[PDB]
């Protein structure tokens, strides 16, 4: 199937819900191992238009 | 991607407010308490490998026009296309002569720089765009000419090889790799004849000028880097728009700036008024044909000839196959366009005579111990 239009609302809060808040986050090496790859795989989901 | 974009080039004036700071303080009144320590460390562990994957899988969307889909669905607005350009020139003048305050993460602006290249879609940006981001694509170029400029006259040894240093380590990693992608990309995509038209052309004979300029050179610094020089200089050639190499017909091209600016003009700005004098130490094709055929009946070796296997003959091994198709012997189309008489002599002959003295080079050095030349001939050729 194809994504419901409310998925991809879901995607983009969680995207920018990450972005924002990391963007704000004191360097946490940990934390910012394994984030980036979250921001890449879901900004590789939505689609750009 | 028009948000995500947005936010990006929000972070590149925020990334030019720290590098400033990092400059100041690596200059005068060191300080290492670094009140961006956030921003530098958000800017290099999220942002580049986020552009690095995002431009990745969106290639194709970017170059995306509605006249020809790339993608699987949906192309690029002029804006995302002008945000994407602008992105990549603040990120290029963002690295100019920094490469060493990067430290480690100075690998990833390149790469980023790499990708960013091979998704611009230069023709929509220059032909229908704002003067803002036209100007900014045409700043790297000449940046990237008079960087160069200063790299080839200090491999002259005007200088032993201060900011020599700075320019020979950028040149050599950032502006080198990322110029050759650059004009690789728009050879692909055929946008020579819409992009370097009117002041990159200015550029583009400038760093051909001065790429060339290093056949009298004879110094260890020129001779490793022979196959990155040769290498952007055959992909300058495939995109370049003018038969630099055949100036005596330059008056049949209308991607030439002798056509398209007026002779009242191009004396504002300097040019040598004449088309033959933009790069006169280059030889013609006639002349460049007839020494690569003396040397290989000679049986000369690689190292009597080092420039001309290195940097003449990947310019050729590009050179001949864009005009072939653009001069005589070319399948032409032609019944409404063929007025004006092809601006190229470039036939199946030269390609043939340019071949066959290609594989008589290198059977002169076959035998030899070492030759690393060969297999960057081989795919050139």
């Amino acid at each position: 199937g194809v994504t419901s239009e409310e998925e991809l609302h879901l995607t983009r809060k969680l995207f920018w819900g990450i972005f924002d808040s990391l963007a704000h986050k004191k360097y946490d090496q940990e934390l910012y191992r394994m984030a980036m790859p979250c921001l890449c795989a879901i900004a590789g989901a939505l689609p750009p238009d | 991607a028009f948000g995500f974009l947005q936010q990006l080039l929000r972070w590149m004036d925020i990334s030019q407010e720290f590098i400033a700071h990092l400059e100041a303080v690596v200059s005068s009144g060191r300080v290492e308490k670094s009140p961006h320590e956030q921003e530098i460390k958000f800017f290099a562990k999220i942002l580049l490998p986020l552009i690095n994957q995002y431009f990745t899988n969106h290639c194709l969307y970017f170059l995306s026009t509605p006249a020809k889909v790339l993608g699987s669905g949906g192309h690029a607005s002029n804006k995302e296309k002008e945000m994407i350009t602008s992105l990549f020139c603040k990120l290029a003048a963002l690295v100019r002569h920094r490469v060493s305050l990067f430290g480690t993460d100075a690998p990833a602006v390149v790469n980023c720089l790499h990708i960013l290249a091979r998704s611009l879609d230069a023709r929509t940006v220059m032909k229908s765009g704002p003067e803002i981001v036209k100007a900014g694509l045409r700043s790297f170029f000449e940046s990237a000419s008079e960087d160069i400029e200063k790299m080839v006259e200090n491999l002259r040894l005007g200088k032993v090889s201060k900011g020599v240093g700075q320019n020979l380590t950028y040149t050599t990693v950032a502006l080198l790799p990322v110029l050759t992608t650059l004009f690789q990309h728009i050879a692909q995509h055929q946008f020579g004849d819409d992009v370097i038209l009117d002041d990159v052309q200015v550029s583009c004979y400038r760093t051909l000028c001065s790429i060339y300029s290093l056949g009298t050179t004879k110094n260890t610094y020129v001779e490793k880097l022979r196959p990155a020089l040769g290498e952007c200089l055959a992909r300058l050639a495939a995109a370049m728009p003018v038969a630099f190499l055949e100036p005596q017909l330059n008056e049949y091209n209308a991607c030439s700036v002798y056509t398209t600016k007026s002779p009242r003009e191009r004396a504002i700005l300097g040019l040598p008024n004449s088309v033959e004098e933009m790069c006169p130490d280059i030889p013609v094709l006639d002349r460049l044909m007839a020494d690569i055929g003396g040397l290989a009946e000679s049986g000369a070796r690689y190292t009597e000839m080092p420039h001309v296997i290195e940097i003449t003959l990947p310019m050729l091994c590009s050179y001949l196959p864009r005009w072939w198709e653009r001069g005589p012997e070319a399948p032409p189309p032609a019944l409404p366009a063929g007025a004006p008489p092809p601006c190229t002599a470039v036939t199946s002959d030269h390609l043939n005579s340019l071949l066959g003295n290609i594989l008589r080079i290198i059977v002169n050095n076959l035998g030899i111990d070492e030759a690393t030349w060969m297999k960057r001939l081989a795919v050139f050729a």
